[PDB]
């Protein structure tokens, strides 16, 4: 049943759709008569439902699309190695990781950036980095940088090669709906290949390249005199002093003597002490028991050869009283729409960047990664916001899909039309549970201020006064670092540091330390969950009032994105589901800046810091418990106590920082404009300036227009994001080099 | 509730009738145009301001013209 | 109502519109009968609106008279209690003023 | 139309589960509107308010809160199946009235059986300036 | 056989609820049903006594657990429940002030208890019947201060 | 000396500026070996540093309680004192480039205008014209000048869209 169904050349190969730029729109077909028509030209750019109502061609869009945005992904990482193996300081680093500072990126004498090439040590100057590159190149077996530049070549051919798969695909062999809508064998491919096939190949490479280059390289051996990886590839003897079990030579594999290969697959708990990061032979056990995780996994399905799950089979068999219909009709619709899988790939993919965020923070998997503050906090950072955006879309392309790919023909009592028929008890229970949450969490913060302000500290919501001890997640810490005693025997120390009970260290900066919860982290675990349930309740309000409403029973007929139905029914501004996102992104905003907020402060609190031999100083005063229960102590001591070294970046390796933090901050600002305002009056000015334009004939043919409603809702919420996430970043980062 | 009202500049392409999804609007015979054909608002208690007539209407100025002012509960559009 | 399928009668619109009390009964006294005198007494007097309204703004107005004149300092509330010796003098940046 | 129809209390509803969206507390205080159309067989459609609901082939009635409702629904149906439906509101005393065409043959049409009303003879903007019209209570459009 | 728990009210699709085994539960019904406040042949009166001798017992612990003289011994059982008696009659003006403005007119249409058999009116919706029952609701109040107050004073446990 | 400013000649928190700026970028010099690429680099900023301090001095510039050097813009006094080349002739400087972009854009604007769809030429760009026009705005005061007096330059109202207050 599943094959490979191939149109060849569907799509001749000219530049003659390159000479009309709009031409996937029939409305944008005709010419540019407003200024809104550039506009609309960018924006339905990649809209493909609009340009075709057939699946197959959207299909193969698509396709191509995912091609070009993989071949530029392996264009930046290729160009990223390139720079790591043409201006870095990767070859001084190696050799003293917890003295230099990483840099890989080379400004030019050009205008004043001489001073922007800092001091980061070993005889080189350049910025100094944070995406934390040289922890990755310390880990996977890098030495030299030969192997950086081959690694960017690969890379670029590569790039190049994903960009004539997608050329290819589309134009000279493009698939039928047919192919795509194999989604048992895609799944299949998907889980045992991909998934399974690069965790396998990741075990082998760490297991036979990056271990015994880790085991020599913290062993104060010199990279210069470390064995090449293919030495230890070809030749088992060298192999073999490294880790004993190479001797047998894959006789316990297939004899199931798998305990000889506890040297190298080992199951430890904790860091490696001398690098702060984690056991490679750890992550070659995990990444191999991954492998066989998704190679088990991907034979679930059934495509060809009958045996197997048929999903269809597996959703309609599922079917529980209080739900009606079971799972009826979802196969259907997820082999049919685009915007219902993008949805939920990427509310999975945000949620699982947020995980890695975390885990990343959590259990440091490179080395010296724990100790180079400035890199974890950034990938904490990152990650974080990624996966934000990510699951924000998400709701953007469930509301989407909702306008138009929603059809009630297969849908009667199934789930979805369920959640359809119930939305306003969900959203009444969501409100309900969104001020509850709001007032005993920021009304215990503002009383928290009121008993500081009034003298009355006693009062407060604070360790030493009357206090919500977190006792769930203290419970959950004990039970963590009691877990190797009882339930997980084998396990040689607790998972993480965070709920452990010793101190690691790498060149006298504490790596990571266990971590205590106390009222102040209650109060701002509960603002979390406060202001994840409000983003979360936008964004289901907005998808699930995307049909229809009481307000406007007619909203699927008028779009996704439209800017209202008129000032009627009082006003209807906003009303559409596209506008929910709009405040959902700023909603997200708000939350992942509090998050990352709480991260930096408790991390530099009661993590980061300096060791000594009279205890463990931080690199803060431990202030964390006193000062995070109220708003004020919360800004004296986070955006005023830090960012001492931004203003005063000037004339030093960071005052970019400041120049970027304060252009985020005209970023932000300008974005109000945008906001508050609207068009009518942007128009009239545009017309007066259209009227000097005529007075002396340099009249354009093409009338300027003011933005549209959606057009400038979508302008505010860019500037304001890009300015929010540039002044955290610059704060940030500015912040922990000049300190950490 | 609001005022609706139509001018003479109406020439009757009857789309402002089918954009209103209230029922406010009504289509009367004419002479003053090519279509025989002027919009009328006999139920204009029923109208909420919408604005979807102002929307539909294709001549410079616009022929139907509606006035937003003394709200009541039909013409706030409240199911409650 | 509601024989087959049809949910409107336009005689009986009390059932057409959904006017349904889901939790309603009409049991009289369920309280034992010496009971409801002591407390009928109670608000026969405050019954009627005009007397409750009165007698809430009754106990209102005096009770927070009552407090600071003679409501605070039998407390020990923290504002008729008085300074021991702070904040005479302010200003760190030097003139001292008071 | 020819003769004005009244709706029958008799006439069966589509099969539907229970929906948060429908009416409310202002059917029972104030009036509530009242959808009527004659199917020739079974189909799926979607309420303005609510999910899908299969419809009985023959007479069916609809109950909606608000007129837009009963329009939105008139209109999908007209599109989607050339259905041509009707609605009516019942009154809190049970009075009933006819909204949708009291000529028939809807506002699409002219019919020549409807007086022009709320129509000014004069040009869009030709309407004089509120100082001309001030303390009288008469709005310039209103003329 | 589905068993098709989740249904409309009276099976009808056309209404707010549909009924759930949160509301269709025999026992959620009868205790819902048994609640003071859904005692339709009850006086209001005696319909505020229960509901303020609840909610003022209530309303005591807070106040006193979590009152700015909590630490002073002998004195915050008395501070929590004279503020409490406060806020009941607080309350009690409110309760008064609603009924003054949502009993100005007169109601028309009825209940409809379930399978028809609807009483004339309820005495609560009326003006001087919610009347009666902010009276009951603030004696009720008061005198359940004083027992949690009073039961403040004797015990052989905590408060 | 106009407005109580020294000249940066003569100016005492100008040298002490320099010695300060030398300072810094010397303490970074301590840290790499003389014959390394940063240390090139490193002294060809304080070459670029000296020669700026040197040619931003005996030009006319002056400074005042500040080290940091002033810029005269009243004309005349700019004149008189040697401070022409401060704001007075950049003034001139830009508004022969400022008034080269607005001609060719008229001329690009006039051009296109008599042409079949001329909203597309504004998206779809001819470079043989532009270009034309480009290396032909070099007289563009001249040019503007004999269009003022004739009346191709502006337009009367009566085919301007005006506002219907
Ligand atoms: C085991 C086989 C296999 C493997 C490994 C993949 C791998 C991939 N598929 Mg999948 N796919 C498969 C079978 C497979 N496919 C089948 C059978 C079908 C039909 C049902 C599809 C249909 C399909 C669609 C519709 C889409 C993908 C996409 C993708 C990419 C997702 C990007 C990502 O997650 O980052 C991982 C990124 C990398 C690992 C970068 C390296 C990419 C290398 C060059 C690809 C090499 C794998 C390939 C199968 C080798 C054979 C191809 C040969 C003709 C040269 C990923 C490379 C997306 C896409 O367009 O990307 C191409 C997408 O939208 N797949
Ligand atoms: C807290 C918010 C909230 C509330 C109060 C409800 C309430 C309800 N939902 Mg919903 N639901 C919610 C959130 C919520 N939902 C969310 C977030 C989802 C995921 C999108 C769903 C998905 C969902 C489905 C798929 C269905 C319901 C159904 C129901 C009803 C039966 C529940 C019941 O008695 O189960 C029993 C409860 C206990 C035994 C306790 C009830 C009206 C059902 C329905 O429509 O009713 C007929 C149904 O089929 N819900
Ligand atoms: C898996 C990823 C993915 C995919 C495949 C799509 C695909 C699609 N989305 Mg979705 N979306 C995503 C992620 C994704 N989106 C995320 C993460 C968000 C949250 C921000 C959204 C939010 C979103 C909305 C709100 C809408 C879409 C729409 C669309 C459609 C057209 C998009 C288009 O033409 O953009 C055209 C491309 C651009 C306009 C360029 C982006 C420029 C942005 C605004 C600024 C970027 C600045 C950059 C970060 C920094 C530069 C700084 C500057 C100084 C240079 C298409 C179906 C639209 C639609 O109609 O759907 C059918 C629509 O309304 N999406
Ligand atoms: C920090 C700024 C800020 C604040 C505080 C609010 C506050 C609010 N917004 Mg908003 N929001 C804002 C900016 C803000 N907004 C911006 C800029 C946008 C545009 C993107 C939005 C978008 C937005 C959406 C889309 C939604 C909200 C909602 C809400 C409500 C959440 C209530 C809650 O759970 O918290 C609890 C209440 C508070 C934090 C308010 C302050 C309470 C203090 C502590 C006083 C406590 C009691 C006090 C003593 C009483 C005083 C008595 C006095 C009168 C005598 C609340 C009214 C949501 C809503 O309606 O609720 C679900 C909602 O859906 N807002
Ligand atoms: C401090 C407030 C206050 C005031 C001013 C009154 C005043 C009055 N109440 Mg009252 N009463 C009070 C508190 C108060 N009571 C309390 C706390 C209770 C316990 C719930 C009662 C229970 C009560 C009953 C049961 C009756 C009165 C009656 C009376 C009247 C006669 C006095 C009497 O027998 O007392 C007692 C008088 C109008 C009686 C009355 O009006 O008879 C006609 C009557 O029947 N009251
Ligand atoms: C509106 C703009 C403006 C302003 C505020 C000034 C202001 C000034 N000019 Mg200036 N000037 C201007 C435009 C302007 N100028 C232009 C466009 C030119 C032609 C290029 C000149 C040419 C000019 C000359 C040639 C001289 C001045 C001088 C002066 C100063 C004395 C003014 C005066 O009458 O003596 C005060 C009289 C009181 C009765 C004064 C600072 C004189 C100067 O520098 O003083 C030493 C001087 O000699 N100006
Ligand atoms: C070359 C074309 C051209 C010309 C001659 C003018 C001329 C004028 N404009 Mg306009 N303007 C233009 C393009 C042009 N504008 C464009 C493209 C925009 C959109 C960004 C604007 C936006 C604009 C606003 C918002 C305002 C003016 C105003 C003015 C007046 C003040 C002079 C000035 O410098 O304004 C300042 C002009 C700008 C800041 C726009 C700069 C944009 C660049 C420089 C134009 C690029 C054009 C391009 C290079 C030509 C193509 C060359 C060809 C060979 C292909 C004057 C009548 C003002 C007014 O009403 O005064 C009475 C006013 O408020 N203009
Ligand atoms: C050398 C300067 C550029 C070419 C000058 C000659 C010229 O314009 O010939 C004109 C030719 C073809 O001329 C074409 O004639 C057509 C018929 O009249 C249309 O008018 C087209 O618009 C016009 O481009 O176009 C070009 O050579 C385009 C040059 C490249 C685009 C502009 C420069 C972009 C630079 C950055 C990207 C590349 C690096
Ligand atoms: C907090 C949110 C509480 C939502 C409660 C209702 C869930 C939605 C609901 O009613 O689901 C009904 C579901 C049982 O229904 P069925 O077993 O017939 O449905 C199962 C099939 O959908 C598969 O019960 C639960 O999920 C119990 C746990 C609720 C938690
Ligand atoms: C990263 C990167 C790179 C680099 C490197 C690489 C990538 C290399 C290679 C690699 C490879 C090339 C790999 C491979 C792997 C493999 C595997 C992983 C396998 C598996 C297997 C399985 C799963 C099974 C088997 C078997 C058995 C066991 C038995 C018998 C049967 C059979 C045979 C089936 C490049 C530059 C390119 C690009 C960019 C990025
Ligand atoms: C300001 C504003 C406008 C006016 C803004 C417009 C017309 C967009 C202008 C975009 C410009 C033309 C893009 C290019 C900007 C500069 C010309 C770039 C200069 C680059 C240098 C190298 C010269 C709206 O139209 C609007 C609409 C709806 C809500 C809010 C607003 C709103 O706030
Ligand atoms: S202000 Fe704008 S968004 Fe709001 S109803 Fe008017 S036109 Fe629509």
């Amino acid at each position: 049943k599943v094959k490979i169904a191939v149109d060849r050349n569907p799509v001749e190969t000219n530049f003659e759709k390159w000479a009309k730029p709009g031409h996937f729109s029939r409305a944008l077909a005709k010419g540019p008569n407003t200024t809104t028509w550039i506009w609309n030209l960018h924006a339905d750019a990649h809209d493909f439902d609009n340009h075709t109502s057939d699946l197959e061609e959207i299909s193969r869009k698509v396709f191509s699309a995912h091609f070009g945005q993989l071949g530029i992904i392996l264009i930046w990482l290729s160009g990223m190695y390139f720079h790591g193996a043409r201006f870095s300081n990767y070859e001084g680093w190696l050799s003293d990781p917890t003295h230099i500072k990483p840099s890989a990126q080379v400004v030019w004498p050009i205008v004043g950036q001489e001073i922007l090439n800092g001091d980061v040590g070993g005889g080189f100057q350049g910025i100094q980095i944070t995406s934390g590159f040289f922890q990755l190149w310390r880990a996977s077996g890098i030495t030299s940088e030969l192997q950086l530049y081959s690694t960017a070549i690969g890379g670029l051919v590569l790039a190049a090669a994903c960009f004539f798969a997608g050329w290819f695909h589309y134009h000279k062999a493009a698939p039928k709906l047919e192919w795509f809508q194999n989604v048992e064998s895609m799944l299949n491919h998907h889980l045992a290949g991909l998934l399974g096939l690069g965790s396998l190949a990741w075990a082998g490479h760490q297991i036979h390249v990056s271990l015994p280059v880790n085991k020599l390289l913290d062993a104060g051996v010199d990279p210069k005199e470390i064995p090449l990886p293919h030495e230890f590839l070809l030749n088992q003897s060298i192999i073999a002093d490294l880790y004993p079990s190479f001797s047998k030579g894959l006789a316990p594999f297939f004899t199931l003597n798998w305990a000889e290969y506890s040297d190298f697959l080992t199951f430890k708990g904790g860091l490696n002490p001398v690098t702060g990061g984690l056991w490679l032979s750890d992550t070659a056990h995990h990444h191999l028991a991954i492998a066989v995780l998704f190679l088990v996994a991907g034979h679930q399905y059934r495509t060809n050869w009958g045996i197997g799950h048929s999903i269809k089979d597996i959703l309609e068999s599922h079917k529980g009283p209080f739900t009606g219909n079971g799972h009826a009709g979802l196969y259907e619709i997820l082999t049919t729409s685009w915007h219902a899988q993008l949805a939920i790939n990427l509310a999975l993919f945000g949620s699982l960047s947020i995980i890695v965020a975390h885990h990343m923070y959590a259990m440091p998997p490179y080395p010296y990664l724990a100790t180079d503050y400035g890199t974890q906090l950034s990938l904490f950072t990152h990650h974080m916001w990624i996966g934000g955006f990510c699951v924000v879309g998400a709701g953007a392309h469930a509301a989407i899909f909702m306008v138009r790919d929603y059809d009630p023909t297969n849908n009667y009592n199934n789930l979805l039309d369920r959640v359809i028929r119930h939305r306003d008890a969900i959203i009444s229970h969501l409100n309900w549970v969104s001020i509850f949450l709001g007032f005993h969490s920021f009304g215990l913060y503002i009383h928290n201020d009121t008993m500081s302000a009034l003298g009355r500290p006693q009062d407060m919501f604070s360790d030493t006064a009357i206090q919500l001890q977190p006792v769930f997640a203290q419970w959950i810490q004990n039970t963590h670092f009691t877990a190797p005693q009882l339930t997980a025997p084998n396990a040689l120390a607790a998972t993480s540091l965070t709920w452990g009970g010793d101190v690691v260290a790498v060149g006298g900066k504490v790596a990571m330390m266990p971590i205590a919860l106390g009222t102040s982290d209650f109060l701002v675990h509960h603002i979390h969950a406060f202001t994840i349930h409000v983003t979360v309740l936008i964004l289901l309000k907005g998808v699930l009032f995307a049909r229809s409403s009481r307000l406007i029973p007619d909203k699927a007929n008028l779009g996704f994105r439209f800017p209202c139905d008129g000032p009627g029914r009082g006003g209807t501004c906003q009303v559409s589901a596209w506008d929910h996102v709009f405040l959902g992104l700023f909603w997200m905003y708000n939350s992942l800046s509090i998050v990352i907020f709480h991260f930096s402060w408790k991390m530099q609190s009661d993590v980061w810091g300096t060791v000594t031999d009279s205890g463990v100083s931080h690199i803060t005063g431990g202030n964390f418990a006193q000062s995070a229960n109220t708003i004020n102590g919360w800004l004296r001591d986070f955006l005023w106590a830090q960012s001492s070294q931004v203003i005063q970046s000037y004339g030093s390796a960071l005052s970019a920082y400041g120049l970027m933090f304060l252009g985020a901050h005209f970023v932000w600002a300008f974005s109000l404009m945008f906001l508050f305002s609207g068009r009518g009056y942007w128009q009239e000015l545009i017309e007066s300036i259209v009227w000097a334009h005529n007075k002396l004939r340099v009249a354009p043919s093409i009338q300027p227009r003011a933005l549209s409603i959606t057009q400038g809702r979508a302008v505010g919420v860019a500037h304001y994001l890009l300015g929010g996430i540039a002044t955290t970043w610059s704060f940030f980062l500015a912040r922990i080099i000049a300190v950490g | 509730a609001h005022v609706v009202k139509i001018y003479d500049t109406c020439i009757g392409c009857t789309q402002c009738v089918r954009a209103c999804p209230l029922d406010v609007l009504e289509m009367v015979p004419w002479d003053g145009c090519k279509a025989a054909q002027m919009a009328s608002s006999p139920r204009t208690e029923d109208c909420v301001g919408c604005k979807r007539c102002e929307t539909a209407c294709p001549t410079d100025f616009l022929s139907v013209r509606v006035y937003l002012g003394n709200e009541s509960t039909r013409s706030l559009g409240l199911a409650y | 109502y509601g024989e087959q399928s049809k949910y409107f009668d336009l005689q009986d619109l009390e059932n057409t519109t959904g006017a349904w009390d889901l939790y309603g009964v009409d049991e009289k006294k369920r309280y034992p009968g010496l009971q409801e005198e002591f407390f009928q007494r109670a608000t026969d007097a405050v019954s009627r609106r005009e007397a409750l309204n009165g007698f809430v703004a009754l106990t209102g107005v005096a009770s927070i008279a009552l407090f600071g004149l003679k409501g605070a300092s039998t407390l020990e509330l923290p504002i008729t209690k008085g300074p021991r010796m702070e904040k005479t003098e302010n200003g760190k940046g030097g003139i001292l003023r008071s | 139309p020819w003769k004005q129809p009244e709706l029958d209390p008799d006439t069966p509803s589509p099969i539907f589960g229970g929906s948060t969206g429908g009416l409310l507390r202002k059917a029972q205080v104030e009036e509530f509107y009242v959808t009527t159309w004659e199917s020739p067989k079974e189909q799926i459609f979607e309420m303005p308010t609510g999910g899908a609901a299969i419809m009985r082939k023959g007479p069916n009635l609809l109950k909606l809160a608000r007129k837009e409702h009963c329009l939105a629904l008139t209109t999908q149906l007209r599109t989607k199946f050339r259905m041509s439906p009707c609605f009516y509101r019942v009154y809190a005393d049970g009075k009933v009235e006819y909204l949708h065409p009291k000529d028939g043959v809807y506002p699409e049409k002219v019919n020549a059986g409807r007086v022009g009303v709320n129509q000014n003879m004069r040009s869009i903007g030709k309407n004089v300036d509120p100082i001309k019209v001030k303390f009288t209570g008469s709005e310039p459009f209103e003329i | 056989k589905p068993q098709q728990v989740i249904q409309p009210i009276n099976g009808d699709p056309f209404v707010g609820m549909l009924e759930t085994p949160v509301t269709s539960a025999p026992i959620v019904a009868n205790y819902l049903s048994n609640l003071p406040a859904y005692r339709t042949g009850v006086a209001p009166n005696l319909r505020g006594v229960e509901i303020g001798l609840a909610h003022g017992f209530l309303l005591a612990g807070p106040f006193i657990k979590l009152g700015p003289l909590r630490d002073v011994p002998g004195t915050a059982e008395v501070v929590g429940c004279m503020s409490a008696a406060g806020l009941v009659l607080i309350l009690a003006l409110c309760l008064s002030l609603y009924g003054n403005a949502a009993f100005q007119n007169q109601p028309s249409m009825g209940k409809k208890t379930l399978s028809g058999r609807p009483l004339p009116q309820d005495p609560l919706m009326s003006e001087e019947g919610w009347a009666k029952f902010a009276a009951g609701f603030t004696v009720g109040g008061l005198s359940g201060v004083a027992w949690a107050y009073i039961l403040t004073q004797i015990l052989p446990y905590y408060s | 000396d106009i407005a109580g400013l020294t000249p940066c000649s003569e100016s005492k928190a100008y040298n002490k500026l320099e010695r300060k700026e030398l300072k810094v970028l010397d303490k970074r010099l301590k840290k790499y070996e003389p014959g390394s690429a940063p240390y090139l680099a490193l002294q060809a900023t304080k070459e670029r540093t000296e020669n700026r301090f040197k040619t931003y001095a005996k030009q006319g510039l002056l400074c005042g309680n500040d080290g940091l050097p002033h810029l005269i813009s009243d004309p005349g006094l700019a004149l008189r004192f040697n401070h022409a080349g401060e704001v007075f002739i950049p003034t001139f400087g830009f508004l022969y480039v400022a008034g080269y972009i607005g001609h060719v854009g008229r001329q690009y604007i006039i051009l296109s205008k008599e042409d079949a769809k001329p909203t597309d030429k504004e998206i779809i760009l001819d470079v043989p014209l532009a270009l034309k026009l480009a290396f032909q705005g070099w007289a563009w005061p001249l040019a503007s000048i004999q269009e003022l007096r004739n009346g191709s330059l502006l337009e009367k109202d009566e085919n301007i869209t005006v506002s219907p207050r």
